[PDB]
């Protein structure tokens, strides 16, 4: 998902070249990453919070494997 | 934001294409016609080629956050097998065997007497 | 109480 849109946007920034008879490209480019964005995994909350999350989990993942070395 | 970022394009180059093709648009001078919006899709592009990035970074954190519960899974799957064997290991012992203790050790102690008692009314039975 | 030490200190 993400690593494409990337290349969309650089798809998106070399294109319409003239005016004639011409293919609506960059009205499909829209569109298409549009949807890309609300596809995102982790645009629904801050990257400061989930990186909390995973030190707190990690405390009781650690914890439990620590109270697992008193268990021998 | 991102999505805001996106409309205003579109309806830039719409409004673009207008007055580039209908000559009668001259008096409704509207966004996509001047260099100042020009500008605004550029620091639009900016700002939507910064939001991504860190995005990215997300996705990749999300990422590390299923294979920590995989582990507790994991870490939490054996104590279903844990539980299992502590009602085994306690039906294994044969608990108050103090019972059993003072009763057969009594029997045997005297086995010298028990044998002796039970050669003198022997063939109680008809 | 093999199992048990061999359950202690293995996953299973």
């Amino acid at each position: 998902f993400l690593p494409l849109v990337h290349n969309i946007i650089k798809c998106m920034d070399k294109d319409s070249p003239e005016v004639h008879q011409d293919l609506n490209a960059l009205k499909s480019k829209f569109q298409e990453m549009r949807k890309l964005i609300s596809t995102m995994p982790g645009i629904h909350l801050s990257p400061e919070q989930q990186q909390q999350q995973l030190q707190s989990l990690r405390e009781q993942v650690r914890t439990k494997n620590e109270l697992l070395q008193k268990y021998k | 934001r991102l999505l805001s970022a996106l409309e205003d394009l579109e309806v830039l180059s719409r409004e673009l294409i207008e007055m580039l093709a209908i000559s009668r648009n001259q008096k409704l001078l509207q966004a996509g016609e001047e260099n100042q919006v020009l500008e605004l899709l550029i620091h639009r592009d900016g700002e939507f080629q910064e939001l991504m990035k860190l995005a990215l970074n997300q996705g990749k954190i999300h990422h590390e956050m299923q294979v920590l519960e995989k582990e507790v899974e994991k870490r939490d799957s054996d104590i279903q097998q844990l539980q299992k064997q502590l009602k085994e290991a306690e039906q294994i012992l044969a608990t108050a065997v103090y019972q059993a203790k003072e009763k057969l050790k009594s029997i045997e102690k005297s086995s010298e007497e028990i044998i002796k008692y039970a050669h003198r009314i022997s063939a109680s039975n008809a | 109480l093999e199992r048990v030490i061999e359950m202690i200190q293995n996953c299973l």
